[PDB]
């Protein structure tokens, strides 16, 4: 999906995926609107997650 | 990789993976663009079925 | 309040206080406490009223359209949706994300008897086991639905059972019977109508937050990220290795079939 | 193996596994030919679909 | 793919994988025009790699 490829590529960089400054920016760089309550639900989900310990089991 | 992360959303929005829209996302992510690297990129990727190579891999 | 007499007792001078606390705040939440009890809500509003606060008023609370019509945007009235006030509702202000606050709400809501009258909110199941009870009406519990008998002297349902379902009402004798037995099922708390910030508006079906079913996309959006990237060869860090043997394992695979030893 | 190898880059790169074809590649690693092993080679990948074999395997 | 193959060819003669000496030639032997994109990454890649234990996991 949108969100999560562009969360992720956020990840790689080593950028943080807060709302404005960077998950917005990489979905409208795509040319594509971004909704902001699939926005906003990523990034609540997001907190206090550790994505490097989730990737590690691989599902 | 942000590269292949890259491709993945640009697939999912419905854009074709080019030079010009994978170096948009690479912009807009921060990491600065290296011709080499996308190059490579676009050229693996030709040819292909995406959405028959994801889903696989032991 | 105190002044039982009848100096006010506030029309716009509530209201206007009211105004000030929705244009203070970028998050505004509309929340019913109706299946609370009165101490029960003294302690969530305790949690809130220290990370940013809520307030209660009656139409005087519809009057979003002032605080909008001060502003310039879309939590009102007219450019809402349908207005998610129900009946007893309160307003709950604050610096605290909507995900988070829905979390803060909904997750921890405090256990409180069902009542006789009441609808129940969700399924009510009774376990099977020794109620502990000597023998004495145990034709009330059958009465109820709830299968018992007698055993070792003592009064035990027979299985566990749905004695009552969502949205059902709960009959008196019912509720009685569930008391006796120590049973608490209902959760009562501030349940969520409605929240604003920043142009936006979000119903209860946003606000419960989903959550594991991103993990798994995640997982499988990475697998769809780490697939491309063992299959494809491309090779800063995680990738490589799983590329290499792809190489290998097509020429091992090779042998498998065929008709080479070597 | 060199001739294992030397069939499967000639399917990616889309040309025949043929005794010519196997032999530019393996002039080109710079190991001398050898009839026989080309020729078995070609032999018992004779019959085969190549894409059906290469994913299997334990 | 052309890449994998022809190192791992270059790789059973024990000739190593460089740019233009090997790679480049088995490719050229093809008959395909070949990257010097993948050839750099899988070059780079391969640098301080050992090809005979990575081998050893199959997977």
């Amino acid at each position: 999906m949108k969100f999560i490829a562009a969360y992720l590529l956020a990840y790689l960089s080593g950028n943080a995926s807060p709302s404005a400054e960077d998950l917005t920016s990489i979905l409208e760089s795509v040319g594509c609107e971004i909704d902001n309550e699939k926005m906003e639900l990523m990034l609540s989900q997001v907190k206090g997650k550790d994505i490097t310990e989730l990737l590690a089991a691989g599902r | 990789v942000a590269c292949t992360l890259a491709a993945l959303i640009l697939h999912d929005d419905g854009i074709p993976i080019t030079s010009e829209k994978i170096a948009t996302v690479v912009k807009a992510a921060g990491i600065k663009v290296e011709a080499y690297w996308p190059a490579l990129f676009a050229k693996l990727l030709e040819k292909r079925s995406v959405d028959d190579l994801i889903l696989s891999v032991g | 309040m105190a002044i039982k007499r009848t100096k006010a007792e506030k029309k716009v001078a509530y209201d206007k206080k009211l105004c000030q606390l929705l244009d203070e705040y970028t998050k505004v939440l509309i929340a019913v406490a109706d299946n609370v009890g009165s101490n029960q809500l003294q302690e969530i509003r305790k949690g809130l009223r220290g990370d940013s606060i809520v307030l209660m008023g009656k139409n005087t609370l519809i009057r979003r359209c002032i605080k909008v019509h001060a502003d310039n945007t879309g939590n009102k009235e007219f450019l809402e949706l349908m207005p998610l006030l129900v009946g007893n509702v309160g307003l709950i202000f604050t610096k605290g994300d909507l995900k988070e606050v829905r979390e803060e709400v909904a997750k921890y809501k405090v256990g409180a008897p069902a009542r006789v009258g009441l609808v129940a909110p969700v399924d009510v199941v009774v376990p099977p086991g020794n109620t502990g009870l000597d023998p004495s009406q145990t034709s009330f519990f059958q009465v109820l639905n709830i299968p018992t008998k007698i055993n070792k002297g003592t009064v035990e349902i027979i299985t566990p059972v749905e004695l009552i379902k969502k949205g059902d009402k709960v009959g008196s004798s019912e509720s009685a019977l569930l008391a006796k037995l120590g049973i608490r099922p209902f959760s009562y708390g501030l349940v969520i109508t409605n929240v604003y910030d920043s142009g936006s508006v979000f119903s209860p079906e946003v606000l419960d937050l989903t959550e594991d079913d991103l993990m798994e996309k995640f997982a499988s959006g990475v697998s769809m990220v780490a697939s491309v990237s063992l299959a494809i060869s491309y090779p800063t860090i995680a990738a490589a290795p799983h590329m290499f043997l792809n190489g290998y394992k097509n020429v091992l695979a090779v042998a498998v079939e065929t008709e080479y030893s070597y």
